[PDB]
């Protein structure tokens, strides 16, 4: 239905992590190794998934303009819950996971401390004020952005740990090639650009 | 039983004759200190000492209770050293019969034989040296046991010898050698031979393994793969079958067995076939008016993987049982790359020698290029029979990534299992030192 | 209006946010205080909250574990035996330790972090700590830029060391300049010639250093030791002068310093195979100590061989020990070569630097320098040579020791 | 001490809050201007009149343009606040909108607002010209452009594009000033009051009555462009409205 | 001075370290947004040092997380505010960036690492100068990408193109996400063969 | 200069190194061979490809201007008054060699151009970082310069390969050191760096003045009854796509050449049989999906696989751009993933991408950056097995 397209729209069609430039600290920083990279992607994605369906509550409830009060708007009141209400999500998961999912904790609980407040998150966040998304729409989104991020960060890093054979000019080495390895990818994933899925 | 479909049998020219005759007489005798793996030498001798059969040459400090004996009496005419003053080798300069004697049963009695008895008999020998643990290539430990010794009674190697000729001269050696090896080890002993028949054992212990294709199917690092699987805590030993006949020969007579039957082969070989020599004999002498006219390299072991024979390293190897004699390819061609190859082997079909099947070619030592990166063109997956990936695995290997590479499976092979992926390298590499660099590095970090 | 309303439902939502995580904190993050085992002894076990670093944990109770780099992770001689507990090697821990340790359990103190109830095996020199306060005796200067310094002990007894061992000394802020320090007229003159008395050093606050004994474990009542003078580089005049050695050398008799117990991992082998000492500077503390125990306390026959790498005649000290030493017993031979021989020096030996004459005269013609132990000591400069040299000779690491200061 | 911690939070959020919600609230109305402004500065350039700076820009666009509030289904002026009306948020609700059908889409767009705004240019107390809002999805993202139609009902004195997403140099020519001036003259209908203006692929013949070159190596969004006013023109768009305007 | 000039070249955070380039691949498409971002960084990042400084011993460390991300986004929306009231049209080409201040690694960085553990007067310089560092980069790139991109600089017409009956044809990867990257790639490159000792090993 | 000697030294006669241990003996194949042998298989491609890119300017040259004035159009352009001067005509009545020699005037200055400011890039990084020059730039600057339209400006074609030689390949290490394909990687800055110049109906023709859309394009604007060529007015066959007599980027419009050059190079081992394997079960399967679904809208879906293949460049991206061997996966069960996601990922864009025509380039590059991935899953499978000893 209208809602797997949606899906597919937010992995490769329209991706947080390289048409966004969201999230790229992290996503240029633990593109190391593909297993700490596939444990941020799977993280980034549990606090998208869950950071965009509450948020989407929460503004058509709260900061939804003319939605308490008639003729007063709370939208300027829209960054403040948006970081607030991530950053209380994300370590009330790492929090539980710490508690009740020791394996999990070392899996996913690891990674939150970076994941809190992180620019894919609140981009992700802050699109979906920016179109009318419903609740339904607002969760598949948010699951949807995540795994598209996820996807840019552990391929990236399936190429970095390719590049172990490689033998880069000093000064490129580390962030500068790595920034040119990123661009490369920008530059395979445009081949979706004008795809209105 | 099982069989070797990836591979590549070297078509070199010159092969033996499978007839067993008498050798050059040896005159000097050499044992050779960087042949061993992580071996520093505690010498026990100096030049102009007399040494016996059996004597102690030298210890190895990392491996405590390891003796290196001579192969034979007479004197040690010099110790050559190298860079670092390696031990390059300890030559000694036959001349009388006396040798050391140690206890001989009958050959019912040694399968039942106490393990320490059998233990303490090959290391004071210095037969112990013959074993070598696969994780790492280094000759086991003295308190240390295994639970699979693998007896490689075959070779494929290019211009090697027929296990099958010797063996059946030494037909009781073996089956005794065999009983040894079954008390001695913890599990099993696998015999990994070829269809041919061979002696066998009537211990339940050893079992015999047929293998079948091509070159790899004949190494012993490929055998543990397909058998015993080696890890950093499953670590099984090697011994080739001459080795076994000695240690069959050990327990029989009581005297150490140096004989051995190693292919004079090569396409400058004149008349190449097997002869009898003694262990560590002086290759010089040995290929002495038997080698066409020019400048030749002599190497001790196939030519996949083998030693260069000259000055300190001009004798046989420890664990080689062939002698290949190559000329040297020094020549530049003009667009010698761009020719059609009628005389040129390759793996790929991009010559026109591999269109006529049955050739012989006339290898040289030349490397048929210069030194580029690696470019795999899919020539590792058709010689590298293993479960792995050779080409990420070699990967890691020029990347001096030791973790990622005992992931792959680096510790399950020897310098040996990458020569034919040595071989078919485009750019030319020398994976054999590669992973002996990574195994260095694991072993001392671990 | 709409202020109100904004305002109201800012505060709604910070105190929605922060109550969540309270009572989330609560009952989710049990705060039972951490009880840590100390080598399996229920007195030694030690009961914290949870929070903070094994480091303060540990020197809370009577445990002191060495430590240089402090709360960093940096210098390693804090490792710990973690049996069980602390999760997995941290990827900065393992630049100090290897593989093999960490299998064994090995883990830096400072750098894990408390977070359970944990397991620990820690040695006798870290479970017990011979923290003393002894009475500065001595303090002559043997050198130009070297100082002997003798300690008495304050609870009688002896201090409980292995030859080659050090003492961590501790002292608080103080100021001290270099105008306070007395020198020997002989070494006074080549201070004279820079004049290093215009130095000034202001430690603000206390710092914590080692120093290596330089008393052979019969000797009782005195602790002998040799200090050298830190200064700024000769080329690099911005920098602050020495802080500890400059505070050292300031005392004189009469004067307290805590010693904290010793430490060290540097000894000899019980073995049969020859020794052959080489120091340099401060390096001489040690080396006297394992002269003397294989002299007497061990009554060693085994072939002992001392060299010192040394720039002028008024560098050397101790030598009347080293004459009598080498003439009483022949099993132990002592050489000295100048880099630089003073006019008057006169010195009609070797001269230039060990990392070539000791080559040139023993090791060139000697028949087993690897089976050789090496005890190297020395400033770095000589290290990176000699160890070239004897890299060169083909000496195994395991083979050869070495305490840079 | 959870006595202190809720005293900084609470003073801190209170000081913050407040000054937050003044600039929020005290500044709204500055916002909105700045909003309104850029959309008229694009229908004062549209309908020729020379405007630079916010003050000469609202007094010329109070004095000169007149919008109001048409409805498509009959063509009819409706009352309302049509200076303060958003017909992009109206064609999201279904109330002031309806869903169009795959034949009558044409243009591409998801809905079309029941009643939309235009604004009439009057050079005196009369009406000159009427520019309309049209709107279609060209390759990348939607067009939107303001149409100014003379009094007749059939000529167009002019063509802006205010916002259009395309690739510089192939899509976005239709910024380009050339192109723009190029529909002047043009008549939209012709004798059969049908949709007339075609954009020639390759450069419409010189002086077509309702010919438009076509942007060069750019198809697509040239596609787009004549998808728009074939929509816009037709049944569903501004037709029933221009014909009206051409009787009155 | 030092400490001023310190994040420009010695310790850039986007040469150096990796905070600050989601914005840097963005609004670098122009000189005129970049400049704009630069100083809503620099304002954001100096404000919120100096009041968490301020607020440093009493901060609870339960909430000194919320607490800081409060007067972070406060700060970033009264700019916000700005912007929309004065400057809209740059306010509709930095897009949502805007807000996303709040979640830029600079800002909370700095308000941990030195605004945490030092004086408000020093937290407000050091904040200055870690946005001055990041405007260098910004700028920079914003002035590669504008002038090769469309021949224009601060909206300025430099380069004559040849739609306008010009010169110079517009390079169409410089407008898109590729070039950012590339840019600073070579840019970081540029800045680690002058000043060899952040070459990471 | 010692790089550049050596090169040229080595160039000429084979090396006399010999070995220095393990393996004394070597594969006669090298990194000098195996470059030699693709670039001798692209040639029948190229030498088609100029006789095509003659051929179809001189009937459109014919097409539009007669009589003087298409006497005025030659002495206007060097490419035209030089074939003449040669001993070409640009009468309709021209033959193959006047075809072909108007071909070489639009492909020679591309490829010169190309392998000079290639070369430049090549050399001036060696020289600088003390290596030995590679001999893997051949192979990159004529595939470059077959993937071009005949009428790039030249300057664009330096640009462009000193992107792709530069940032895709030399900041890597060099050849065999990089994961992109550098040659796409040059077209892939120009595709979307100077979109005009490489894409349209103005790029794909010689012929000064003359529009005319490319098979590909034309089937997405009314299908398989929209195959029209202008020049001639006939209409365009399976057999004239196959046989590569229409218009497009000279060397990718002949999928028989290529596939005569394909076949030896693949024979050879040089080229994965499983890529190409992959590609076309990738290109199949999908194609095939958008048969089934239909759309009364969209004319890509009812294109057949076998349209598929030889229209655009799907053949030159399949056979001699997505085996190369550093870019792609390097595992076998890898490869033929590698291969499917660059099938399926070519049809897509062809189909659902209204904005590229073709997406061979893009279906490559994109699918470089999952090469890696394609790899790990394949290793992290293998050493499962390891850890449980393969169920010995
Ligand atoms: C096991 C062990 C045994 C040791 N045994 C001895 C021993 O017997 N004798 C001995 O003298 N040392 C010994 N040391 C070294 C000891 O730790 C000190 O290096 C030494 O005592 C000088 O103390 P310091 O803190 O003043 O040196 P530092 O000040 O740390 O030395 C740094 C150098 O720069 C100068 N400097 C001073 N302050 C600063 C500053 N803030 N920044 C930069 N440079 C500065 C110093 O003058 C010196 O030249 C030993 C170390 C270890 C680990
Ligand atoms: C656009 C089409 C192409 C993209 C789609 C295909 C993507 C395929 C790659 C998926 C991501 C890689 O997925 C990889 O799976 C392997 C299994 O082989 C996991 O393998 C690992 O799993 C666990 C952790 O989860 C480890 O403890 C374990 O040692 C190892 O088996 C890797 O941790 C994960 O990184
Ligand atoms: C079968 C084969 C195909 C190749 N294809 C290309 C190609 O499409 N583009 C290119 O630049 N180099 C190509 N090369 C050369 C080289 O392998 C390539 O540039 C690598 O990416 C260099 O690391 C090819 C080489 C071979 C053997
Ligand atoms: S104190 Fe230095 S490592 Fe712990
Ligand atoms: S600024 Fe660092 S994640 Fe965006
Ligand atoms: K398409
Ligand atoms: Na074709």
């Amino acid at each position: 239905e209208h809602y797997i397209s949606l899906l597919v729209k937010s992995i490769f069609i329209e991706n947080m992590a390289l048409s966004f430039f969201l999230g790229m600290c992290t996503f240029l920083a633990v593109s190391k190794k593909v297993k700490t990279s596939f444990g941020l992607g799977i993280a980034v994605i549990v606090v998208l998934t869950i950071s965009v369906p509450v948020n989407n509550l929460v503004y058509n409830l709260v900061l939804k303009p003319d939605a308490l009060v008639e003729g007063v708007d709370l939208s300027f009141l829209n960054f403040i819950t948006f970081i607030g209400v991530i950053a209380a999500l994300v370590q009330i998961l790492e929090m539980i996971l710490d508690r009740f999912f020791p394996p999990l904790y070392n899996a996913l609980g690891i990674f939150l401390p970076l994941i809190t407040v992180n620019c894919a998150i609140f981009g992700g966040v802050s699109f979906m004020v920016q179109r009318d998304y419903s609740f339904a729409e607002s969760v598949v989104y948010g699951f949807g952005s995540g795994v598209g991020w996820m996807l840019a960060i552990v391929a990236l890093a399936g190429i970095r740990e390719k590049m172990k054979y490689s033998d880069v000019p000093p000064g490129l080495r580390g962030l500068g090639i790595t920034f040119i390895t990123a661009g490369l990818m920008a530059l395979g994933f445009m081949s979706f650009s004008g795809v209105q899925l | 039983m099982i069989t070797i479909k990836k591979g590549l049998d070297l078509p070199i020219a010159g092969t033996p004759s499978q007839v067993i005759s008498d050798g050059k007489a040896i005159k000097k005798v050499a044992l050779l200190g960087e042949e061993y793996v992580g071996m520093r030498p505690t010498m026990h001798v100096r030049v102009g000492d007399e040494v016996k059969k059996a004597q102690i040459l030298f210890e190895d400090k990392k491996n405590p209770g390891v003796k290196f004996t001579s192969p034979v009496s007479g004197k040690v005419v010099e110790i050559n050293r190298g860079a670092k003053r390696v031990l390059q080798s300890v030559v000694i300069e036959v001349a009388g019969d006396d040798q050391v004697t140690f206890d001989k049963f009958e050959a019912n009695q040694l399968a039942s034989l106490n393990r320490d008895a059998i233990k303490t008999q090959l290391v004071e020998s210095g037969l112990w040296t013959a074993f070598r643990t696969r994780p790492f290539s280094k000759v086991p430990a003295i308190d240390s046991t295994s639970e699979a010794i693998f007896v490689t009674a075959m070779d494929t190697n290019p211009l090697a010898a027929e296990p099958t000729v010797v063996i059946n001269e030494q037909s009781e050696a073996f089956v005794a050698g065999l009983d040894v090896l079954s008390a001695l080890t913890t599990g099993k002993v696998y015999v990994c031979k070829k269809g041919t028949s061979l002696p066998r054992s009537q211990q339940p212990n050893v079992e015999e393994h047929v293998f079948d294709g091509p070159h790899p199917a004949g190494l012993a690092g490929t055998h543990m793969h397909f058998l015993y699987p080696v890890s950093a805590d499953h670590v099984a030993w090697s011994i080739n079958y001459q080795d076994v006949i000695a240690v069959g020969q050990l327990f029989l007579t009581g005297e150490l067995y140096t004989q051995r039957v190693v292919s004079l082969a090569g396409p400058v070989v004149n008349k190449p076939r097997l002869v009898r020599t003694v262990m560590g004999a002086s290759l010089e002498q040995l290929v002495d008016s038997e080698i066409m006219p020019g400048e030749v390299r002599i190497i001790s072991g196939s030519v996949l993987s083998g030693t260069k024979a000259t000055g300190p390293h001009a004798y046989l190897g420890r664990y080689h049982l062939q002698v290949s004699v190559l000329r040297e390819g020094r020549d530049k061609e003009l667009f010698g790359w761009a020719m059609p190859g009628k005389n040129k082997f390759s793996v790929t079909r991009s010559f026109l020698g591999h269109l006529f099947k049955g050739q012989v070619y006339n290898m040289t030592t030349t490397t048929n290029g210069s030194d580029r990166s690696m470019v795999p063109i899919g020539n590792y997956e058709k010689v590298m029979p293993l479960d792995m990936e050779p080409t990420l695995l070699l990967r890691d290997l020029c990347a001096g990534d030791s973790d990622s590479a005992v992931r792959l499976g680096a510790l399950e092979l020897d310098e040996e299992d990458l020569a034919l992926c040595t071989f078919v390298c485009p750019g030319k590499y020398e994976y054999g030192q590669l992973l002996r660099e990574c195994l260095d590095k694991i072993e001392k970090e671990g | 209006s709409t202020i109100i309303f904004g305002v109201v439902m800012f505060t709604l939502i910070i105190l929605a946010l922060v109550l969540v995580i309270l009572f989330a904190k609560s009952k989710l993050v049990p705060t039972g205080d951490i009880t840590i085992s100390i080598n399996g002894d229920p007195e030694k076990a030690i009961v914290t909250q949870p929070g903070g670093k094994l480091l303060t944990a540990l020197a809370g109770a009577g445990v002191f574990v060495s430590s240089a780099c402090g709360g960093g992770g940096s210098c390693g001689q804090c490792r710990v035996k973690i049996k069980s507990g602390g999760g997995d090697i941290l990827p900065t821990e393992l630049d100090h330790i290897s593989k093999g340790e960490a299998r064994e359990g090995e883990r830096l103190a400072c750098q894990v972090a408390v977070k359970a109830d944990m397991d620990l095996e820690l040695p006798e020199e870290i479970f017990g700590v011979k923290k003393w306060e002894c009475t500065v005796i001595s303090n002559d200067n043997k050198a130009t830029f070297i100082k002997e310094l003798k300690l008495a002990i304050p609870d009688g007894e002896s201090v409980p060391f292995r030859a080659g061992g050090y003492i961590q000394i501790e002292a608080p802020a103080h100021h001290v300049k270099y105008a306070d320090f007395d020198v020997p007229e002989k070494y006074r003159g080549d201070w004279d010639k820079f004049n290093l008395f215009r130095y000034e050093s202001k430690v603000d606050e206390p710092i914590i250093r080692a120093y290596s004994m330089a008393n052979y474990p019969e000797e009782f009542g005195i602790i002998m030791l040799n200090v050298r003078i830190a200064t700024p580089p000769p080329n690099n005049p911005n920098v602050p002068p020495g802080q500890m050695s400059s505070y050292i050398w300031s005392l004189k008799a009469g004067d307290k310093c805590t010693i904290s117990g010793p430490f060290g991992e540097f000894f000899a082998k019980d073995t049969d195979a020859e020794m052959v000492f080489i120091g340099g500077g401060a390096g001489m503390a040690p080396m006297r100590s394992h002269i003397f125990d294989q002299l007497k306390r061990l009554k060693s026959k085994r072939k002992m061989s001392y060299w010192y790498g040394a720039r002028s005649k008024r560098e050397m000290f101790y030598v009347e020990d080293f004459d009598g030493l080498a003439a009483e017993n022949d099993n132990f031979v002592w050489h000295c070569a100048l880099s630089d021989p003073q006019p008057e020096d006169n010195w009609t030996g070797y001269t230039g630097f060990i990392h070539n004459v000791l080559y040139e005269n023993y090791l060139k013609d000697h028949e087993a320098p690897e089976d050789c132990e090496y005890y190297m000591c020395g400033p770095p400069m000589m290290n990176a040579a000699v160890i070239n040299m004897l890299k060169n000779l083909g000496v195994e690491e395991e083979n050869i020791l070495l305490d840079d200061f | 001490s959870i006595k202190k911690t809720l005293f900084v939070v609470i003073a801190l959020s209170l000081v913050c809050s407040i000054i937050v919600s003044a600039a929020a609230v005290g500044l709204r109305d500055k916002q909105k201007e700045n909003a309104a402004l850029d959309k008229q500065s694009k229908i004062l350039q549209v309908a020729g009149i020379e405007a630079k700076g916010s003050k000469q820009i609202v007094e010329l666009f109070n004095k000169s343009i007149e919008p109001r509030l048409v409805d498509f289904n009959t063509g009819d002026f409706v009352e309302g606040d049509a200076a303060n009306y958003d017909q992009r948020k109206a064609a999201k609700e279904a109330s002031e909108s309806i869903k169009l059908t795959a034949e009558q889409d044409k243009a591409k767009i998801q809905r079309r607002a029941n009643v939309g705004v235009v604004y009439l240019v009057k050079d005196g107390d009369k009406t000159s010209k009427v520019i309309l809002p049209v709107h279609g999805n060209g390759l990348w993202s939607m067009m939107y452009a303001f149409v100014a139609v003379e009094t007749d009902g059939n000529t167009v004195s002019g063509l802006t594009y205010y916002e259009q997403g395309e690739t510089p140099g192939l899509g976005g020519e239709v910024e380009n000033p050339a192109w723009r001036a190029q529909w002047v003259g043009k008549k939209l209908f012709d004798e059969n009051h049908k949709p007339a203006i075609k954009i020639v692929k390759g450069g419409a013949p010189q002086g077509s009555e309702h010919g438009v070159d076509g942007l060069s190596g750019a198809t697509l969004t040239s596609n787009g462009v004549q998808n728009t006013f074939d929509f816009w023109l037709g049944d569903m768009g501004f037709g029933p409205f221009l014909t009206k305007v051409r009787d009155g | 001075k030092k400490s001023v000039l310190a994040p420009v070249l010695d310790n850039n955070p986007i040469a150096l370290q990796v905070l600050g380039v989601c914005s840097a691949l963005a609004v670098t498409t122009k000189l005129e947004t970049a400049f704009v971002m630069t100083l809503a960084v620099m304002f954001v990042t100096a404000l919120s040092n100096f009041f968490v400084s301020l607020i440093r011993n009493h901060i609870p460390n339960s909430v000194r997380i919320i607490v800081q991300m409060a007067i972070i986004a406060s700060l970033v929306i009264v700019v916000d505010q700005i912007l929309k009231a004065y400057l809209y049209d740059i306010s509709k080409q930095l897009s949502v960036f805007v807000g996303l201040i709040i979640t830029n690694c600079i800002v909370m960085g700095r308000a941990e690492a030195f605004a945490m553990k030092s004086e408000p007067i020093p937290s407000f310089i050091d904040g200055i100068g870690n946005g001055l560092g990041y405007g260098f980069v910004l700028m920079t790139v914003g002035f590669f990408r504008e002038l090769l991109g469309s021949g224009k600089l601060f909206g300025l017409e430099v380069l004559p193109l040849i739609s306008n009956g010009g010169w110079y044809q517009p390079n169409g990867l410089m407008l898109l996400a590729p070039s950012a990257f590339f840019l600073i790639g070579f840019m970081i490159w540029a800045i680690r063969t002058f000043k060899p000792e952040q070459v990471e090993a | 200069w010692f790089a550049l000697y050596e090169a040229a030294a080595t160039l000429f006669y084979t090396p006399g190194l010999v070995t220095k241990r393990s393996s004394h003996v070597r594969d006669s194949v090298d990194l000098k061979r195996i470059m030699i042998m693709v670039w001798l298989a692209v040639f029948p491609a190229m030498f088609w490809g100029m006789y095509n890119a003659g051929g179809q300017a001189i009937a459109a040259l014919n097409h539009l201007y007669s009589g003087d004035q298409l006497a005025a159009i030659v002495a206007g352009n060097w490419h035209y008054w030089l074939t003449e001067m040669l001993g070409g005509t640009m009468s309709s009545d021209a033959g193959w060699g006047s075809k072909m020699l108007l071909g070489a005037t639009y492909f020679l200055p591309i490829y010169a151009t190309v392998f000079i400011v290639g070369g430049f890039w090549e050399v001036l990084f060696c020289m600088v970082r003390k290596h030995e020059v590679n001999e893997g730039f051949f192979v990159t600057s004529i595939l470059f310069a077959l993937i071009v339209p005949p009428t790039l400006p030249l300057w664009q074609a330096a640009l462009g390969i000193t992107f792709g030689v530069v940032v895709a390949k030399e900041v890597f290490g060099g050849t065999g050191r990089n994961f992109l394909n550098p040659a796409l990687a040059g077209r892939a800055f120009l595709f979307f760096a100077y979109p005009a110049q490489i894409s349209g109906d103005l790029v794909w023709t010689a012929a000064d003045g003359y529009s005319g859309a490319t098979a590909l394009s034309q089937w997405a604007q009314g299908g398989a009854g929209a195959l029209i060529n202008n020049a001639t007015g006939q209409t365009i066959t399976w057999m004239d796509a196959f046989i590569g007599n229409i218009p497009g980027s000279i060397g990718e419009v002949s999928t028989l050449a290529l596939m005569i050059g394909a076949a030896f190079i693949v024979y050879m081992g040089i080229a994965s049989w499983r890529i190409i394997g992959g590609v076309m079960i990738g290109m199949i399967l999908l194609s095939t999906l958008f048969n089934v679904i239909g759309s009364d809208t969209n004319a890509m879906f009812n294109m057949p696989w076998h349209w598929h293949l030889v229209l655009g460049g799907f053949a030159f991206g399949m056979f001699f751009m997505a085996t190369d061997p550093v870019s792609a996966s390097f595992t076998n069960s890898g490869k033929w993933a590698y291969g499917i996601l660059i099938g399926v990922m070519c049809v897509l864009i062809r189909v659902v991408n209204p904005a590229y025509p073709e997406g061979m380039m893009l279906a490559i590059l994109f699918a470089n950056l999952f090469a890696p991935l394609f790899d790990h899953v394949v290793v992290e499978r293998n050493i499962k097995r390891r850890l449980a000893r393969y169920g010995k």
